[PDB]
RNA sequence: AAAAAAAAAA
């Protein structure tokens, strides 16, 4: 049940549940040896390299929302906008 | 502490961490850091299957099925229950399909 | 003793209540759902909004009297020395120049009037009290103390941009989304009382005579109070069954 | 003290009757709803013990406004508990009247074999009841009573496809329900709520009659 | 003790929780009630507040006249002389019509016993057997405390007559109602009585082994040791079973028995040691909402 | 043996298995007689009190209005559809039927297009009474001759009349017959736990006493194996009926123990027997108690005491509950000096 | 103490005690300067100090 | 609450108390006694024989056919007072309330001590009747004391029999006061008289002659529910948990509040949390069984086949997933295009 | 090693 992206009825800004669950699976990505899309400025916590790619909008992370009616919407990183 | 025994995540941890809506911290706390088991399972009766982890071959003795047989993880309070309740005549049939 | 007997039945009051809503939970599109999916409620607190971000607001129209309101809110432009203290000479030529000015004006007191009868008939007993999030109060005077606001020199906002910005702020601060009459008509009816509180403070009297607030103030303003009307909407998948318990 | 007790309620009740036909939809005058004590005292008589006016007399016919020929009845029996005859007669009347809807108006109660002709007798002819003690308060005068309007099936498609919502899911609200009741709700229909709201200030639910 | 009933069918209670000194055979509760005014029937409007009596080993309801009628007084004049001991007085003679109304029918003392004994667990059968079952509720359950032997029905009918007395006096109100709470109606049951309970305990079990062993021998025709039949771990057992545990009874029925009656005794400082050896535990159990 | 093993040094003899890696699996116990489930007994004469005791047809039969409006009202709601067909079978006496028992018209031709009427068999349902397990009938109108006012009902007759119900039958019942049908409520074949259930508790060195699931199961078998060795030497019918009352009593207080008018399951040590439902049902039960709130394995617990010297996002830890206390860090090329100076 | 590092991101991004500060019940703060620290600051802030 | 002239005099509202207020015989008579009176007008109380030769000087009756017994009501004069009643109305009541069996008859309105004399006549044609055995057979004097009972202990003069206490006053806050919009635009509240009555009945409340229908509420949510709807009864447990809260200064938000009185009002009636309430649902059965009943709970599922569909928090729990919930309420997915430029 | 009881802490 694929909603195109011309029809996604859903929010365009990322709320805190979703921040949390993608720098926790970005940040065990990063610890699990995965290529690092950004610069370093000598940071070794991988969720400190996690918020500074999220900044960028760097973070190949499809978030897929379940509707109640159980059809989903895909949602890109940069496609949503960072709040804090 | 003489038994060197855990903390208490009782109802109301899991309430409040309903509450604060962590997902995963729930699941660390109750299945991850208590209890982890795997189960081997007939994917037509939903029940318990033989597992020969040395030949590596199943069988359901229920359904004589030996290749549709998947696998689940769960706690093992939720496998006494669910052996409990097939000692009460009910059939908890875990449908994996 | 009080203190032994009871907490017995307060704990299995918490328990039950806990566990009648503990799958109550705000959905991806607004609407409250339990476990099974059933509608509870269209948005959650009837606004969408969360708990934590909300100000006890005070509502000025509501226990106002006729001529205090008719004094305090009518703006007439005839009064030329007024406008000559108020308003700068740039103001005056460009308000003088457009002819949708005073019909504007008019407007703007009409949907006053109107927001002032909604705002009595929904409050009868006249509370002047509302909860509402972004406290316009501390914005305006936040927005006074950074930009360095003289209250005694005359200002630069002609008030038809005052009626355009509020105009372009309430169109941009939305809840229910969509251009359906169904989306629409829950759209103000979240909105209703955030829009009233926005046109009885950001009226073309106070934001001139009274706050006397400049352009880049006024811009200012209207973008930090859209973007923490944003900031104050509840997140989908947030469990308020279970925190309401 | 029986005459002018039983006038004043056989006012109330016919107002709240009148009141009740104009909420559903029914072709209802002005003066009738601002109908006065004393204008009922000339218009029909003040002794109802010598049938001045007769319980029989306060039939009520009332007519749609969008379908002229879709009409309701209103019946006064006299009668306390109410039996198969007199539900029998009203609904020979509704025969040979060609009228589907009709409200009779008991004083006590009814029999449960009439409860149950009006349970069979229900898809060609549509019979309501009401007690006279539920009909001395019009109920969505209440100020704990919101406003309630029942909605075409046009309006009920339209919420449910932009709200992407199955009929099982919304909110129900009981068909014996007095808010129901008074505006003849029957199965599947969905009635909009609009209630004044201390966050919002106003707020539109949704529920389903079941 | 007088006690008023806020629900039920008792306007009010008189309970006596009656037992013969230091004696087996354990305490009896005796209630006189008055029937509530609140009962929904035309003939017993005119009957009004009604006197009944809750007797033990019966599980039915007795008015207090066929008991009185039971104990030797088939006149009405003699057993008002029993209750009612001014004659002057015209309330108490008011409350009292609906019990002489409602005993009418019986007016013999072998009518009163086999009106007792029909009512009483496992009945008898053929009246008489019945009314010497109701003799065995008439002197050895009702009231133990004032006489169990013969030729006592006198001061039985004069202390049931005394508890009538007192639950017409509340009735009126010309007497306070008894509190539950007041502890002038209390009792401390210290080591004596406790252990003179489990020793009487141990004691008929001892007489029972010792006679089922002699009457195992006895059939046999042999004759038998007296240092044999008594088997000494019983009494020492019992006791040592229910101060080392705390439950107050038998081993195979401590489920029954109260426990931490006997407690280890806190030697932490000379004040806890102190405060232990004088302590005063209520058994009302640890989960009353009544305050 | 084949269900699983018994010591930490011993392998399961079906899946070859340790303690940890086996599951444990089921045995089955074959009863000579079929015996009540005493959780089932209230679902059960729910049942008895809708279908017939002699043609195990359903009092209204399924053709009804009144039962399609049920039907169509409770879809996905068998238990709603079971408490409204019981209340439609509440007022049902006699087991009213017959194709040929609506002739009251003359000179009527038949019709050969006719749907089928009720089958009913002409008999009074008698009343079901219960003081426990044992399960009486009573008739206030007479049937034929040959049937007692009073009988006690035995569970093979209740399995017999549970059998011959028809899959439609079940269906407006709110009994899925895929899954669950009536007739499997009553207890012929009952399922033996494994040792994971039923752990055999040793003390010192060896297990001395097992658990009290282990004794009761030993009671089921006495009591089986003398109420077959009882009907195979063909003894008295006072025998017979001991012996199931015997192993009713023993299968009930297997699996319940608390219920009100049964005598209580008398363990050992002056205890009642914990059940199945003891085990669940409670607040240190399996649900709740090992459930809903597990021991945790990484955590500590200890007195506080202020410090105004920490900002409100820090705590204070303990050097002893720090060493205890362990984090899994994964190994990255970004560290990885640090963690190897760590081991 | 979380085992990894996606519950220990949940633990920073949700139940860290800055983001604890207000309460959803009665929108209203949970912590306040309490004790000696709040004696202080009034008697700090007088007009003769 | 009251409206028009009840609401701003006392005597209107006196009037409207005495028109609640449950009146019996009890309330208002001073003592009752039977006598035996053999001739009527000569009767044995000498204060009775100036008035009742006026009575019986033009009867509707025979004096003849009366029965000798006579049962003396004297009435309160100050309870008469109070409850504003007269003498007609209580002949009135009493006639209505026993028919043609009774005569009564009242004291003047000035006299010394209010007298009702009661009396039966014998129907000599009812005394003929047949089919009368074993039904306690009548003596007139217990008769007219069992009658006596009755009216003194039953027989309602005035008001509603549900209602007790009833008091009268004047609010002292805006909050029980009727506040307007006067001519000059400002809120105005007016201390108009209001009741408070032990005991409910709004049917017999409402629909009284001086009552505001509007205003006028009840803290028993059930009778809400049979007066007004399920709306009106969100609305009044809102109302009631704000004044149970606001009775001690606690303050709780508007929506945690309003998610709970609509989570009890979503299925139509009153959804209570009890195990009546929570367990009637529709979710799923470990859900239900987490709860409360669990051994009842899984068993009635086991025989109704319930599907759990997995929906719930808790079914994940006791599965041990991560639950479709807070941050768990989506799924994460590799973007495989997005894999840009690395290391 | 289990089960029960008792004494306590917040
Ligand atoms: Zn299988
Ligand atoms: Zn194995
Ligand atoms: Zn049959």
């Amino acid at each position: 049940g694929g909603v195109p992206k011309s029809k996604r009825i859903t929010t365009k800004y990322m709320t805190k549940y979703e921040r949390a669950r993608v720098l926790g699976t970005r940040a065990l990505q990063i610890a699990m040896c995965a290529p690092i899309m950004v610069e370093l400025d000598g940071e070794t916590d991988p969720l400190q390299i996690a918020m500074k790619e999220l900044k960028q909008k760097k973070i190949p992370i499809i978030i897929r929302r379940y509707l109640p009616d159980h059809s989903y919407e895909d949602w890109s990183i940069d496609e949503l906008i960072m709040v804090d | 502490r003489a038994r060197d025994g855990g903390l208490r995540f009782g109802e109301m941890e899991r309430d409040c961490q309903i509450s604060h809506g962590a997902a995963q911290f729930l699941r660390e706390r109750l299945f991850e850091v208590s209890d982890p088991y795997r189960v081997h399972i007939c994917n037509f009766c939903g029940l318990i299957a033989i597992a020969n982890l040395r030949n590596n071959t199943f069988e359901c003795k229920g359904c004589k099925n030996k290749t549709q047989i998947s696998q689940v993880r769960l706690p093992y309070a939720a496998k006494l229950l669910f052996q409990e309740l097939m000692s009460m005549n009910i059939a908890p049939r875990l449908m994996v399909t | 003793i009080d203190t032994a007997v009871k907490t017995a039945e307060t704990g299995y009051i918490q328990r039950r209540l806990i566990k009648a809503m503990e799958s109550v939970m705000v959905n991806y599109d607004g609407t409250v759902r339990n476990s099974v999916g059933q509608l509870i409620q269209l948005r959650y607190g009837e606004d969408g909004l969360c708990g934590e971000l909300v100000e006890f607001q005070n509502m000025p129209t509501v226990k106002l009297s006729n001529k205090s309101f008719e004094k305090r809110f009518k703006f007439d432009w005839s009064n030329e020395r007024l406008m000559k203290k108020v308003f700068t000479d740039d103001v005056i030529k460009e308000m003088t120049d457009s002819s949708e000015a005073i019909q504007e004006l008019e407007a703007e007191w009409d949907r006053l009037v109107s927001d002032r009868d909604s705002l009595r008939q929904i409050f009868p007993n006249g509370e002047s009290k509302v909860v509402l999030p972004c406290n316009l109060q501390r914005m305006i005077w936040n927005v006074q103390k950074i930009f360095h606001i003289n209250k005694r020199l005359p200002t630069d906002l002609s008030p038809i941009r005052v009626i355009k910005g509020v105009k372009t702020l309430l169109e941009r601060c939305v809840i229910v989304t969509g251009n359906d009459r169904i989306s629409k008509q829950a759209n103000e009816n979240a909105t209703l009382l955030f829009q009233c509180l926005i046109r009885s403070t950001l009226c073309t009297k106070y934001v001139s005579e009274e706050f006397r607030l400049s352009t880049e103030a006024f811009e200012w303003l209207v973008g930090e109070i859209e973007t923490r009307f944003q900031q104050a909407q509840a997140n989908p998948g947030e469990m308020v069954g279970a925190l309401a318990a | 003290m029986d005459d002018e007790a039983e006038t004043y309620k056989l006012w109330r009740i016919r107002k709240t009757i009148m009141q009740l036909s104009h909420d559903r939809g029914y072709l209802v005058t002005q003066d009738e709803l601002d109908q006065t004590l004393e204008q009922f005292k000339e218009m029909f008589g003040d002794k109802p013990s010598e049938k001045r006016p007769a319980r029989s007399d306060l039939i009520v016919l009332v007519a749609h406004n969008d379908d002229p020929t879709d009409q309701m009845f209103v019946f006064f029996p006299e009668e306390p508990k109410i039996g198969i005859k007199t539900i029998k007669t009203y609904c020979t009347r509704m025969q040979e009247e060609n009228i589907h809807r009709a409200i009779v108006v008991v004083q006590g109660g009814m029999t449960p074999s009439a409860k149950q002709s009006l349970v069979d007798m229900a898809p060609k002819y549509i019979l309501e009841q009401f007690l006279e003690s539920e009909l001395l308060i019009n109920i969505t005068e209440h100020e704990l009573v919101p406003e309630h309007v029942v909605m075409t099936v046009e309006e009920k498609q339209e919420l449910l496809s932009r709200y992407k919502l199955k009929e099982n899911m919304l909110m129900r609200i009981q068909a014996g329900d007095p808010v129901a009741r008074y505006f003849g709700l029957k199965r599947g229909q969905v009635v909009k709520i609009i209630r004044s709201s201390e966050t919002a200030g106003r707020y539109i639910s949704y529920r389903l009659v079941c | 003790y007088v006690f008023s009933m806020k629900d039920g069918k008792y306007a009010f209670k008189t309970e006596i929780r009656s037992c013969l000194e230091h004696s087996s055979r354990p305490t009896s509760t005796l209630w006189v009630n008055m029937m509530a005014r609140g009962s929904q029937n035309i003939k017993k409007s005119a009957i009004g507040q009604r006197i009944i009596a809750i007797l033990p080993y019966i599980k039915q309801e007795i008015p207090i006249m066929i008991v009185f009628r039971a104990l030797g007084f088939v006149a009405d004049r003699d057993i008002l002389e029993h209750i009612i001991y001014d004659f002057d007085d015209p309330e108490m003679m008011e409350m009292v019509k609906p019990s002489l109304d409602e005993a009418f029918v019986v007016q013999e003392q072998n009518v009163a016993l086999n009106f007792i004994g029909a009512r009483g667990a496992r009945p008898g059968v053929t009246k008489d057997k019945r009314i010497k079952y109701a003799k065995e509720i008439l002197q050895k359950e009702m009231l133990p405390h004032v006489g169990v032997s013969d030729f006592c029905e006198t001061k039985k009918a004069y202390f049931l007559g005394y508890m009538v007395h007192r639950l017409l006096l509340a009735s009126l109100g010309r007497r306070e109602l008894d509190d539950r709470d007041h502890y002038g109606n209390k009792r401390l049951d210290l080591a004596g009585p406790l252990l003179a309970f489990l020793f009487r305990g141990l004691f008929k079990n001892l007489m029972k082994e010792v006679r089922m062993y002699t009457q195992k021998f006895i059939d046999r025709g042999k004759d038998f040791n007296l240092e044999l039949a008594i088997k000494t771990n019983i009494i020492t057992d019992g006791l040592r079973y229910s101060l080392a545990t705390g439950n107050w009874g038998d081993q195979k029925k401590a489920h029954q028995a109260r426990a931490g009656v006997s407690q280890v005794l806190n030697r932490l400082t000379f004040a806890s040691t102190l405060s232990h050896l004088r302590r005063v535990n209520s058994p009302i159990g640890r989960d009353g909402k009544l305050a | 043996p084949r269900q699983g093993v018994i010591d930490r040094t011993s392998r399961c003899q079906t899946c070859a298995g340790n303690m940890t890696e086996c599951p444990g699996h089921f045995g089955h116990i074959d009863l000579a007689k079929p015996v009540f489930h005493i959780g089932f007994i209230t679902k059960t004469i729910k049942i008895l009190r809708c279908v017939c005791f002699y043609c195990s047809k359903m009092l209204v039969s399924p053709h009804n209005p009144k039962i399609k409006e049920i039907v169509m009202k409770s879809r996905g709601q068998p238990r709603k559809r079971l408490a409204y067909v019981y209340d439609l079978c509440k007022g049902k006496t006699i087991c009213e039927g017959g194709e040929d028992m609506d002739l009251t018209k003359e000179n009527q031709q038949p019709d050969p297009n006719k749907k089928p009427g009720h089958g009913g068999c002409g008999h009074y349902q008698p009343s079901i009474r219960r003081t426990g397990l044992d399960l009486t009938a009573e008739w206030k109108h007479q049937n034929e001759d040959s049937q007692e006012k009073k009988i006690v009902v035995s569970a093979e007759r209740v399995w017999e009349i549970l059998k011959h119900i028809t899959d439609e039958e079940c269906f407006i019942l709110g009994m899925d017959p895929k899954y669950a049908r009536p007739d499997w409520m009553i207890v012929t074949v009952l399922p033996v736990p494994p040792l994971a259930v039923r752990p055999a508790v040793v003390m010192f060195g060896a297990a001395k006493n097992q658990d009290d699931l282990t004794h009761k199961l030993s009671d089921i078998i006495k009591a089986n194996n003398e109420l077959r060795k009882n009907e195979a030497s063909g003894a008295a019918a006072h025998v017979i009926q001991e012996n199931i009352k015997m192993l009713q009593f023993h299968v009930a207080t297997l699996v319940d123990n608390d219920m009100p008018g049964m005598p209580r399951a008398m363990q050992k040590s002056g205890k009642p027997l914990k059940a199945i439902k003891a085990r669940l049902k409670g607040k240190e039960g399996r649900i709740r108690g090992n459930l809903m709130g597990k021991r945790v394995d990484f955590s500590a617990r200890t007195v506080i005491t202020p410090d105004p010297n920490l900002r409100i996002d820090q705590v204070g830890v303990p050097r002893s509950i720090a060493q205890n206390l362990t984090f899994p860090e994964l190994v990255t090329p970004f560290n990885i000096d640090r963690m190897q100076e760590l081991v | 103490v979380p085992q990894s590092m996606e519950t220990r991101a949940e633990v920073e991004n949700i139940h860290i005690t800055p983001r604890q500060i207000i309460t959803p019940q009665a929108n209203k703060p949970v912590m306040g300067i309490v004790q000696d620290t709040l004696t202080a600051v009034r008697k700090m802030t007088k007009r003769d100090v | 609450f009251l409206t028009g002239g009840a609401a701003r005099d006392a005597e209107k509202a006196k009037n409207v108390l005495c028109r609640l207020e449950h009146t019996t015989l009890r309330k208002v008579t001073a003592n009752t006694a039977i006598y035996y009176d053999p001739d009527p007008q000569r009767t044995v109380i000498s204060e009775d024989q100036e008035f009742v030769n006026v009575y019986y000087e033009m009867p509707d009756f025979d004096p003849t056919r009366i029965s000798p017994w006579l049962l003396r009501i004297e009435l309160d004069r100050k309870r008469m007072t109070d409850k504003k009643l007269t003498m007609e109305q209580i002949a009135e009541k009493i006639n209505v309330g026993f028919g043609e069996d009774l005569n009564c008859i009242f004291n003047d309105d000035n006299a010394d001590k209010l007298v009702l004399r009661i009396r039966i006549m014998n129907n000599e044609e009812n005394k003929f009747q047949d089919e009368d055995e074993a039904v306690d057979k009548m003596e007139d004097d217990m008769f007219l004391r069992c009658i006596e009972a009755n009216m003194l202990s039953d027989m309602t003069l005035q008001g509603i029999e549900a209602i007790g206490k009833v008091y009268m006053h004047l609010p002292q806050t805006d909050s029980k006061k009727r506040i307007v919009i006067t001519e000059t635009g400002e809120f105005k509240a007016i201390g108009e008289w209001l009741l408070e009555t032990d005991g409910t009945s709004m049917m017999k409340v409402l629909s009284e002659r001086d009552v505001d229908p509007i205003r006028t509420s009840s803290n028993d949510i059930c009778e809400i529910f049979q007066v007004l709807g399920i709306e009106a009864v969100r609305k009044s447990v809102e109302k009631e948990m704000n004044a149970v809260l606001q009775f001690y200064g606690l303050y709780v938000n508007y929506r945690h509040l309003a998610l709970l009185c609509d989570v009890m009002t979503a299925k139509g009636h009153l959804m209570a949390i009890t195990r009546h309430g929570i367990n009637r649902q529709d979710t799923g059965a470990l859900m239900r069984c987490s709860f409360e009943e669990t051994v009842d709970v899984l068993m009635d599922a086991a025989a109704h086949a319930e599907t759990d569909p997995m929906r719930g928090v808790s079914e994940n729990i006791i599965m041990g997933q991560l639950p479709k919930m807070g941050t768990g309420c989506f799924d994460l997915l590799l973007d495989a295009e997005k894999c840009r430029f690395g290391i």
